[PDB]
């Protein structure tokens, strides 16, 4: 790749995220437990992340050197390098909305101080335990009244239409998408003056910086409500086969399917039309399962099944284990050994055992026996050595 | 009231037992309301005339076989055994009650309907009658919704006056002349776009007739069937909401099988959804000792399909369950522990698939527990790959093309061209004897001979001095 | 101990033992502030590079080695190509510039 | 492969059906072998040496 | 993600869909104004020419190249001969009509009326010509429908539109043959609202 | 007659590229071709009768005539395969049938132009060629030959539009010819090149 620079980073629309996916992940299981071959639409898929085999379809018609472009039609498998199984991205279509609980949950509330409430409110909302107003018009509510389950219902026998009341992970997307960051810009930037107040004026000063942000960036507001949740390549989460029968998951594969699941039934729900009471217990369900996944521990801690540990999500991953994940690198051509004394050495020097040295300089040693012809071939050269 | 509770279980229970248990006799009156619900609706398919055109193509072919016995009648209210008979006691009245209107025009139509509340239909296509009134609103509401911005939006008319006039009867010519005739001058102007105001209320004139009674007719029949609907909506969910208390006590006993406590008592309510929708009180029985078998039968159906990573089947749950029943009942009355051959004796199977649903139901260790000692590593640091090839490996294959294309390059010119299109030799798939002998224009067995005898060349020592060194 | 080449792990593609050749030594991050104290610029970028995570980095500088041409071609490691991988897979959006 | 695939037909190497995958003593020890003791899954015949 | 720039009418965009609906492929298409997609589609495309691919990485315009392409991925069923023999005779038998054919309807439409007899007539004694050649296979030289009749099945669908028609002679063995391929589903599904109603069909 | 043998049959054309355009492809996979250097006043006679489009080339194998290069350059490259002149995969095959359509749309046309344009067309082609053609200067780094490594047919487009250089008045100037001119040195001088270059179209070389 040329001579890149300047990482950039910034929010990710679900136009985009429906870019990386080559294909929607629709059902829990991983694999098929009489032949290990992984199902199909399900989490390890091979029409989604690509082949298994290097070079080679799933059922088994494409194996020759000729077929090696093709997609099988029988299962549709592009026949490839089985590293590809390690770039590709899924990704599921959330039946209903749901925030990002970083965005929510981070001290600063951004979805907080974007609309300038107060995040006990927000939280209020998001658990469909209190309505909130949208567009009230000529009546007597704001934009952003909270009315409990009563008040609504004693405002809704009164007007029917001119007012609209939501609830749920369902309204602070529709608060975000009609507010505007050039209208309360300006406007706020006369408010400002007019204060009189140390500490107004001065956390003043910090929502129009973030609103600030948001315009120059080009970010929209109402990006911070997930709606389409992307997965993980499958060869980042193996499901790697142990020595005796046991297999070793990761720890992502016990949180996906506990979204796959809690989501698919949610589409059922709104085709068997049940009770308000049961749907509006299940979206407050999902919503606690897609921020289990981003950043579990925020919340009631849904330890492990199977067992008593804490799962490890998305954010406990890149998180300090002290430094980084990356390279804040284990290293080859390395030894370790007890040092000793041995003072008739020079200063710009040190023993170094026969055993070690000839485990080390191996590669360099295969050029001479090669290059002076006293082994023909390298594997020739690597029976000399042992 | 709201305490700063965060888990939904809290939230679950502090929002569903506001409601009040049902005594016996209210379960009674709720369903009876129900009943009245559905028979609302059905007896407002009868007013349909096309109730019986969907399913008298069926009996038109259920002899002929274009429809089973089973999903149009389940035995009459109130088989050739009855099929025969109570469909051909409707072939009597069936063209004899539209024969008025081929005044009494009504009656007849109705009185060939007003019999049809004795017919039994089956769950199956019951969805397809209210399916197929409910497409013809779209099919007249979008049209009539543009009769306003056809009318309004475009001539400057005013909607809320030329209705009275036009709908519900949605064919004639109203405000063709009614709304004109005011002298106004969005009036003048509906002379303009005349036609297609006319003609985009065409396909709706098929309507009519499409079920052969008039748009006002097919409003009622549409719109009354809808009150029947929701007349039982309200009626279900006012069930669901009174036992819903009854959920949580039967999906306790499953509260450590792999699945939250949460995701559980959301399966019952699919449960529960069902049993009530199929309940029946005239027998007698209470909802609840109905009620349980519905719903414990889905937390048993769901731990099988969403409690295990590697999935295994429903069928065989069944059987492993029944090697723990049995592999621990012998664990008392033999004392000591169960051997691989006594459950053979024990159950009944062929003394081998005991051995291989042992090698089944064992769950997949977590790859971040922490290895003795609890250091500072997991188990996902221990466990190397094998899909990669050892760089000796990749370095002989690279130095093997240095033979094959130096040892190969040793030989004549036209002897090695088709050794190496025999083999995929520095090139794409490999090819077939005579598939090559189109290429040389010598098509015959000389080419099966070229290199033939060229291969023994190269098998010959000092030529092959290189080449045999890669074997071992 | 010492090790020339052996296995790999599976998730990232570091060195580890499993197959009778433990892994490399840790060269931590407190060894590495000690190869930016001296200008060493060059013996970094291999020690993390070329000898232990670098995919098709690797496998040319030990053909390179078993002929006498000691010179490397880097490449990006495949510890961060996981780490755009995990950061997408949150709402976040990163990428690489172009020029 | 296919430039090995001509090599199998150069010398008539017969490909193995069966891998090895043998047990051998881990580099650098040396000494005897004091004791040998085999274990069988009941329903499996016995070699002689078991 | 594999997007179709289709035009709404011309027989090139009609004969790439008989391609796609054929093989199975899962497509979505973007329709053009007339015979013109957006501005916005010269990005992917310098030459701003309909139909024209992107499937996830790629791009391509001039249907000889994208027909082919999907051919030779998309392996089943195949629309192509197996031995290099005969597919030079199909790379070939498309080439003539294509050049003498599709052109020569350009000024039955873009040609003033007087130039419109032209082709009118002289076209259609070569329409009957092959005519007969019909009793030999199903479909033009091949038992089974193949690449080559895939510029004919968008072309026979043009004929009410356009003014020729079958009368007597060129209509016994030729009408045989679109009463036989207009029926299958990919030339089924592939008709669009606007090509549809130029016949009764 | 012309297909009457187990060879081939072609009237080339002696200056026209399209010809010259199959001959490398046609001798680079070591088949014995009959060469006829003939004119559209007097080709020869099968040229006309068996050849119902009349074009040049035309190649003749025991079957019929086969004209329009990509077509007869196509049907050597997919019957007589070894040594390959085109990729496996059909997503890096379709591009290479790509480059090959923007070069018979895109500096064809500036060939015929400058055959028959006017004096500031000449330039006006030549300044639209010359300048355009060191705009993919930087493309040869990267790559021994267009984009693939290995000699391929997207090649075999550019060499011959590259041999009439200066025939039609052309030469190269500015900043980072030598990268595309050294190119030239390890190309135009090929087997499949050299042995297949005419000679008449060899002299404006000097
Ligand atoms: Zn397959």
């Amino acid at each position: 790749t040329e001579e890149f620079d300047a990482i950039k980073i910034a929010l990710a629309s679900p136009d985009m995220i429906r870019s990386w996916s080559f294909g929607e992940v629709k059902k829990p299981e991983t694999i098929n437990y009489r032949t290990f071959k992984p199902e199909r639409d399900g989490l390890f898929c091979a029409r989604i992340f690509g082949p298994v085999k290097d070079y080679e379809c799933l059922c088994g018609k494409y194996k020759r050197l000729k077929h090696r472009g093709v997609i099988c039609e029988k299962c549709g498998v592009e026949v490839t390098q089985t590293k590809v199984r390690r770039e590709r991205m899924g990704h599921i279509e959330l039946a209903s909305p749901t925030a990002h609980i970083w965005f929510l949950k981070s001290l600063p509330s951004r979805i907080g101080l974007l609309l300038d409430m107060p995040l006990r409110d927000i939280e209020r909302v998001l658990y469909f335990e209190s309505y909130v107003v949208i567009e009230g018009g000529m009546t007597n509510l704001e934009r952003q009244q909270i009315l409990t389950e009563e008040q609504y219902l004693d405002a809704l026998e009164e007007f029917g239409d001119e007012f609209d009341a939501k609830m749920g992970a369902e309204a602070i997307q529709a608060l975000l998408k009609s507010m505007d960051l050039e209208q309360e810009c300006e406007q706020l930037r006369e408010e400002l003056n007019e204060t009189n107040s140390e500490t107004k004026r001065k956390k003043l000063t910090k929502r129009i910086k973030l609103l600030e942000a948001f315009v120059q960036s080009g970010n929209k507001p109402e990006w911070m409500i997930l709606t389409v949740l992307p997965v993980l390549p499958p060869d980042l989460r193996p499901l790697v086969p142990l020595d005796g029968g046991r297999f070793a998951t990761s720890d992502l594969n016990d949180l996906y399917r506990r979204v796959i699941n809690r989501n698919n039934r949610l589409k059922r729900l709104l085709d068997l039309a049940a009770p308000d009471i049961i749907v509006r217990n299940e979206k407050r369900m999902l919503q606690e399962a897609v921020d289990a996944l981003l950043d579990n521990g925020r919340r009631g801690r849904a330890i492990t099944g199977s067992n008593k540990r804490p799962l490890k999500s998305l954010a406990d991953m890149i998180k300090g284990k002290q430094g980084r994940f990356r390279q804040n690198k284990r290293v080859d051509y390395s030894g370790r050994s007890v040092i000793t004394v041995g003072p008739y050495l020079r200063l710009h020097q040190c023993g170094l055992p026969k055993k070690m040295a000839l485990e080390l300089f191996k590669p360099f040693i295969y050029g001479k026996l090669e290059l002076r012809g006293l082994a023909t071939t390298i594997k020739a050269a690597k029976k000399m050595v042992e | 009231e709201i305490g700063r509770t965060t888990d939904p279980v809290r939230m679950y229970m502090r929002e569903m037992g506001t409601v009040e248990l049902l005594t016996r006799e209210g379960e009674i009156d709720i369903a009876k309301r129900i009943e009245d619900g559905i028979n609302q609706v059905q007896c407002s398919v009868a007013e349909y005339p096309e109730a019986i055109t969907y399913l008298l193509e069926q009996y038109d072919r259920v002899e002929a076989e274009e429809a089973r016995l089973s999903d149009l009648i389940t035995g009459f209210v109130d088989d050739p055994e009855l099929a025969r008979e109570k469909f051909a006691e409707l072939r009597a009245q069936y063209v004899v009650t539209r024969d008025t209107i081929k005044a009494t025009a009504q009656e007849e139509i109705l009185k060939l309907s007003e019999v049809f509340k004795q017919f039994r239909l089956v769950p199956k296509q019951f969805d397809y009658l209210v399916n197929s009134m409910r497409v013809m609103m779209d099919r007249v509401r979008t049209q009539e919704r543009l009769i306003m911005k056809l009318c309004v939006e475009q001539c400057k008319m005013p909607k809320k006056n030329f209705i009275t006039l036009f709908t519900g009867n949605e064919t004639s010519d109203t405000w063709f002349n009614a709304a004109i005739a005011m002298n106004k001058p969005w009036s003048e102007k509906l002379h303009d776009v005349s036609e297609e105001v006319h003609r985009a209320l065409q396909k709706l004139q098929q309507i009519e007739e499409e079920t052969g009674l008039t748009i006002e007719q097919v409003k009622d029949i549409n719109r009354r069937m809808s009150i029947g609907e929701a007349k039982a909506r309200r009626a279900k969910k006012e069930m669901v909401e009174a036992n819903l208390r009854l959920v949580i006590s039967i999906a306790k006993k499953y509260t450590n099988r792999g699945l939250q406590f949460l995701d559980l008592i959301q399966e019952g309510n699919i449960g529960l959804m069902k049993a009530v929708d199929k309940f029946e009180y005239r027998r007698g029985y209470k909802f609840s000792t109905y009620a349980t078998w519905w719903i414990r039968q889905a937390i048993t159906r769901s731990i099988a399909d969403q409690a295990r990573t590697i999935r295994i089947p429903v069928h065989m749950i069944e059987t492993i369950n029944k090697l723990n029943r049995i592999s621990r009942q012998m664990l008392q009355e033999m004392g000591r522990e169960p051997t691989p051959e006594e459950l053979a004796e024990r159950m009944l199977m062929p003394e081998d698939k005991i051995r291989k649903v042992l090698k089944i139901a064992k769950e997949p260790i977590s790859m971040e527990t922490p290895i003795g000692d609890d250091e500072d590593s997991h188990l996902g640091d221990f466990i190397e790959d094998t899909t990669l090839e050892l760089p000796l490996d990749s370095a002989t294959t690279e130095s093997l093309r240095a033979a094959t294309h130096d040892v190969l390059a040793g030989l004549t010119a036209r002897e090695a061209k088709v050794l190496r299109m025999r083999f995929g030799i520095d090139m794409n798939t490999d090819y077939t004897l005579e598939e090559v002998g189109k290429q040389f224009d010598v098509t015959r067995e000389r080419i099966r001979q070229i290199e033939a005898k060229a291969l023994r060349k190269l098998r010959h020592p000092s030529r092959s001095e290189v080449l045999r060194s890669f074997l071992d | 101990h010492a090790r020339s080449t052996g296995s790999y792990s599976l998730v990232t593609q570091q060195p580890l033992g499993g197959k009778a050749q433990f892994g490399g030594q840790r060269f931590g991050e407190m060894e590495v502030w000690a190869l930016e104290a001296y200008g060493a610029a060059y013996t970094l970028q291999e020690m993390l590079t070329v000898k232990s995570d670098d995919v098709n980095g690797r496998t040319k500088m030990y053909k390179n080695i078993v002929d006498g041409n000691h010179q490397m071609e880097p490449g990006m490691p495949e510890s961060f190509n996981v780490l755009l991988k995990e950061i997408r897979s949150l709402g976040i959006n990163i990428e690489l510039e172009d020029e | 492969t296919p430039e090995e695939k001509l090599l199998r037909a150069i010398f008539g190497e017969k490909a193995s059906d069966v891998k090895d995958s043998s047990l051998r003593v881990p580099n650098g020890v040396s000494g005897t072998v004091i004791d040998v003791q085999v274990f069988t899954r009941d329903g499996v015949e016995k070699d002689k040496r078991a | 993600v594999m997007t179709l720039f289709s035009g709404p009418t011309d027989i090139y965009s009609h004969q790439v869909r008989i391609v796609l609906a054929e093989k199975g492929v899962s497509f979505e298409i973007e329709h053009v104004e007339k015979d013109n997609p957006p501005q916005d589609l010269i990005d992917l495309n310098p030459n701003q020419s309909v139909p024209t691919l992107v499937d996830r990485e790629l791009t391509l315009w001039e249907s000889r190249i994208i027909m082919e392409y999907l051919d030779e991925r998309f392996p089943h069923p195949p629309l192509m001969p197996v031995y290099p023999v005969a597919r030079g005779e199909s790379r070939l038998y498309m080439h003539r009509i294509e050049k003498d054919w599709y052109t020569l309807m350009n000024t039955i439409i873009n040609g003033s009326a007087s130039e419109a007899d032209a082709a009118r007539k002289q076209l259609r004694e070569e329409l009957l010509a092959i005519a007969p050649v019909f009793g030999q296979k199903p479909y033009f030289l091949s038992d089974e429908f193949s690449l080559v009749d895939c510029y004919l099945a968008p072309l026979l669908w043009r004929l009410p539109q356009l003014g020729i028609e079958f009368s007597g002679p060129g209509a016994k063995e030729l009408k045989g043959y679109m009463t036989r391929v207009f029926e299958r589903d990919s030339f089924l599904a592939s008709l669009t609202e606007a090509e549809r109603e130029m016949r009764l069909g």
